[PDB]
């Protein structure tokens, strides 16, 4: 039964991606990289929208006791050089492959919600005035 | 919504008022526990007095606001249908680890790391007994 | 001890032309305008105003928001009902009327500091309005054939579907001028009786 | 006759954005502790006098209905979260809510909203890029509706 | 008016070591501790990315007075 | 001819519509969406673009000119001009009406992220120069760039499409003119404590 609740949600939706901290830390990655060719007021933009892809990794090793100062620093080094596979074990605090330990999520998680905070982002940012009627 | 009227305590000030709040409330049935302990003088709302040192009573008996405290309410009740001596006991002890997890929040250990510590020390002490 | 004097009527909130109530009635105005500064173009911003009815309503055009808000400004109200002159009679400028009727008090400031009177400044708008309403003839370069064609209307239903919800205009465009040509009636050799009508078309939403 | 604020005055400007960012980090810090299934729980005592504890995000927000607007689109996006999709729903608002904080620093130095807005609008355009990239789906990689699972 | 322009290239020219200026030595010492900070680590990186990213500041405060955006000219900078 | 029930968003609606016969006046816009904010919007915006479709009628529908910036700097040589050519006291007053419509280009500059002494001297230029003949010729559709993306300065708005109707600026001048006529005209109010 175990093994089938397992693939049974993957089954559901087709398209994964690898958890653990790996697609989100390649994701602050490349956008790091592709800014030298978006230089000007737009590099400094994204440069810290890569930043603040950081906090979903930071609070999920805070919540588990892991120390995100440490964790963040060696998971950026192992994960910039060889292999793009490695993640942050969440039962033993060290860096590991989710995607040969089998511990996946599916992308549309992802993808709606980066999709849905940068909308409800771009309405509170446009927003000079807020002006409340009693009743 | 309700601003005013509204406290909140998140990471700094909430960990040690959760502490003190349920070690003010643990040591009034302190003095209780045991068959010698002392009886208190409880009124009803209705202006019933009665006298008692059974703490699932005493502990019955109080309605309060308190967030942490009701924890040790919510408890209470489950400690009369399973076992029902565990009334005064538990909340001492359980009161116990909170003074001592008070004590490892000051040295820095993480919260959770001391829920799984007392897990792990009680299955150890399961074993001995 | 100190006496009062200068208001000769009733307990009132008097002002005065010695007080600079000219500089005041366009303070008053400008607290408002900078709003519909940021309101015109695709670039614009949008404002927030919690409804009376308990409901949080976000919307760019200052047409909608003027109603929704409570002004107490007598003055500012002459710019609101011209505002409902460019909603009712016209689709198109409630965001411009504001930005247009705030800077021409602005900019009368400085005739205002040389002191000229305000019938001079007046005059001289009015004899300026003709000399650019004469001109406005002039600025037209090509004119639409009415051909009432779906891709002919794509050419005038985008700029103002426009300084909304930018980046939406090109399948917006494909929606509305579908809608328009299926209301506008066939025929030809007739412009006496107008065909097209507004409250024709009505827009369902379904999340 | 009929006043629909009472009288109540609201500053406008750049300065209202940063108030706006203050209630987003206030929403984030409460639901940071509930990120993750070793998340820490938030206790409500709700004024119908119920007290409910729940590690869900959604019904956390819910319970609150904070009136603030800035604050009540985390909520909004919160429940879509969690009814079209059901995962991420406490993620999606500390996401949001951080990106409002790196965008603090922008006003300070005297960058517009709009390019703010437009910056993070290609940074997303290219993000999804390499989400679709570094997902995996195979079928011609030698696996099958079995071995695959 | 000679006297004050040789003494320009004179005493330039009288050290024999010299870097390029105008924002060169400051642009170019942010992207070197880049890849540098993830060589050591041990809470050191985020030092040395506020070390090597506090830099930047002198040829920002250069843009200011001169009228030009800050924000164009550190950016792109950094970039080339 | 046709009544059915269709699924619009996920939830069941009984369609009613037609293919031919029978000829209708009215028509229905479906909408679909995650944001109900959003929606509310768009809904706004085509109220607003059908009313445009109203003043396509008689009175000088089809005259167009350009808009985004064009025509509102190219107004303000054609006012100055007009300045120096009448005499008398009202060159005050007309001069500083070609400066009340610098605030529409300034304003989409502003919106746009674009710095406020860019955009300005550019279009100067470019609506300012000199042809080697009498009539003046190449580009008078430089307007103000949404920017945002490719290269510098502006460009004609001609590429895009985008114009602003006659019907619309005509007669918002005229809305202006009278709007600030009627507060330039009061010099004194009453009003009480509400």
């Amino acid at each position: 039964h175990d093994a089938i609740m397992i693939v049974k949600r993957a089954l559901q939706n087709k398209l994964i991606v690898a958890g653990g901290g790996a697609t989100e830390m390649e994701v602050s990655k490349c956008l790091r990289d592709y800014s030298k060719t978006i230089a000007g007021k737009q590099q400094m933009i994204i440069n810290a929208f890569a930043k603040a892809l950081e906090v979903i990794p930071r609070q999920l090793c805070e919540n588990a006791g892991f120390d995100a100062i440490e964790i963040l620093n060696k998971l950026r080094l192992a994960h910039s050089k060889g292999e793009k596979w490695y993640g942050v074990v969440f039962e033993t605090e060290n860096i590991g492959d989710n995607f040969a330990k089998f511990v996946w999520e599916p992308a549309l998680v992802k993808i709606n919600a980066l999709n849905s905070a940068t909308e409800a982002t771009n309405l509170i940012l446009s927003v000079d005035e807020t002006i409340t009627n009693k009743g | 919504k309700d601003q005013g009227n509204k406290k909140r305590q998140h990471g700094l000030e909430a960990k040690k008022s959760h502490i003190l709040a349920a070690r003010s409330v643990a040591s009034i049935i302190k003095t209780s526990l045991g068959p010698r302990g002392l009886d208190k003088i409880l009124i009803s709302p209705d202006g019933e007095i009665t006298i008692t040192n059974d703490g699932a009573t005493i502990l019955s008996q109080m309605e309060l606001d308190n967030e942490i405290a009701k924890l040790l309410v919510q408890l209470s009740k489950s400690q009369d249908d399973e076992i029902g001596d565990g009334t005064t006991g538990v909340v001492v002890l359980a009161s116990a680890l909170l003074d001592q997890a008070l004590e490892l929040i000051q040295k820095g250990i993480h919260p959770i790391k001391i829920a799984n510590g007392f897990d792990e020390a009680a299955k150890l002490a399961i074993s001995k007994l | 001890q100190n006496p009062n004097a200068g208001l000769f009527k009733q307990g009132y909130n008097s002002y005065s032309n010695a007080d600079g109530q000219i500089i005041k009635s366009i303070a008053a105005i400008r607290e408002l305008h900078q709003m519909c500064l940021t309101s015109m173009g695709p670039c614009g911003r949008n404002k927030i105003i919690v409804n009376h009815l308990g409901k949080i309503i976000i919307t760019n055009d200052a047409a909608t928001m003027l109603r929704e808000l409570d002004i107490v400004h007598p003055a500012v109200k002459v710019l609101v009902m011209a505002t409902e002159q460019q909603k009712i009679d016209m689709g198109d400028g409630t965001n411009l009327v504001m930005i247009l009727a705030g800077e021409l008090l602005n900019v009368s400031e400085k005739l205002i500091s040389m002191g000229l009177s305000a019938v001079e400044i007046i005059q001289g708008y009015n004899m300026a309005r003709k000399f650019t309403l004469k001109e406005l003839d002039e600025m037209v370069v090509g004119e639409i054939t009415d051909k009432n064609d779906k891709n002919e209307l794509l050419k005038m239903i985008k700029p103002v579907i426009s300084s909304k919800k930018y980046g939406s205009e090109d399948i917006l465009s494909e929606l509305v001028s579908e809608a328009v040509s299926h209301v506008l009636p066939v025929a030809q050799q007739a412009g006496e009786i107008p065909y097209f009508n507004v409250d024709s078309i009505r827009v369902v939403k379904i999340m | 006759i009929v006043v629909l604020k009472e009288g109540t005055d609201a500053s406008q400007g750049k300065g209202q954005i940063i108030s706006n960012i203050n209630a987003c980090v206030a929403v984030q810090e409460a639901l940071k502790p509930t990120l993750g299934p070793l998340g820490s729980d938030i206790l409500i005592v709700t004024s119908n006098q119920k007290t409910t504890i729940s590690n869900d995000g959604a019904t956390i927000l819910k319970l609150l209905d904070v009136v603030h607007p800035a604050a009540k689109t985390l909520v909004d996006i919160s429940r879509a979260q969690d009814a079209e999709v059901g995962d991420g729903t406490t993620s999606v608002t500390i996401l949001a809510g951080e990106l409002m904080k790196e965008a603090k620093p922008f006003l300070e130095e005297g960058i517009s909203s709009h390019l703010i807005m437009k910056g993070y609008r290609k940074a997303v355009s290219l993000a999804v890029e390499k989400i679709n990239e570094l997902a995996v789906d195979i079928t011609s990689e030698k696996s099958s509706g079995r071995e695959l699972l | 008016s000679l006297h004050d322009s040789l003494s320009v290239v004179k005493r330039t020219l009288e050290s024999g070591n010299v870097v390029p200026g105008g924002g060169c030595v400051e642009a170019a010492l942010n992207i070197y501790l880049d890849n540098f900070a993830t060589t050591v680590g041990s809470r050191e990186q985020l030092a040395i990315a506020e070390f090597a990213a506090a830099l930047l500041i002198i040829p920002k405060t250069l843009a200011v007075n001169a009228a030009k955006d800050s924000s164009e000219l550190v950016a792109k900078l950094r970039s080339y | 001819e046709t009544v059915k029930t269709m699924e619009i968003g996920g939830d069941r609606v009984t369609v009613f519509k037609q293919e031919q016969g029978e000829i209708s006046r009215t028509s229905t816009i479906i909408l679909r969406g995650a944001t109900q904010n959003n929606l509310d919007d768009i809904e706004r915006a085509i109220d607003d673009g059908v009313a445009a479709v109203k003043g396509l009628m008689k009175p000088s529908g089809g005259k167009l000119l350009p808009g985004a910036g064009a025509t509102e700097i190219e107004l303000i040589s054609r006012i100055t001009k007009y300045g120096e050519r009448t005499p008398g006291l009202l060159q005050l007053a007309i001069k500083q009406f070609a400066v009340a419509f610098e605030v529409v280009p300034r304003t989409l500059a502003e919106t746009a992220g674009l710095d406020v002494n860019e955009v300005l001297p550019n279009l100067y230029a470019a609506h300012n120069v000199t042809e080697p003949g009498a009539v003046k010729t190449d580009h008078l559709y430089k307007g103000v760039d949404i920017d945002g993306e490719s290269d510098e300065g502006v460009k004609d708005i001609r590429e895009e499409n985008i114009y602003d109707m006659l019907a619309t600026k005509k007669f918002a001048i005229n809305v202006a003119t009278e709007a600030a006529t009627t507060v330039l005209s009061i010099d004194q109010i009453i009003m009480a404590k509400k």
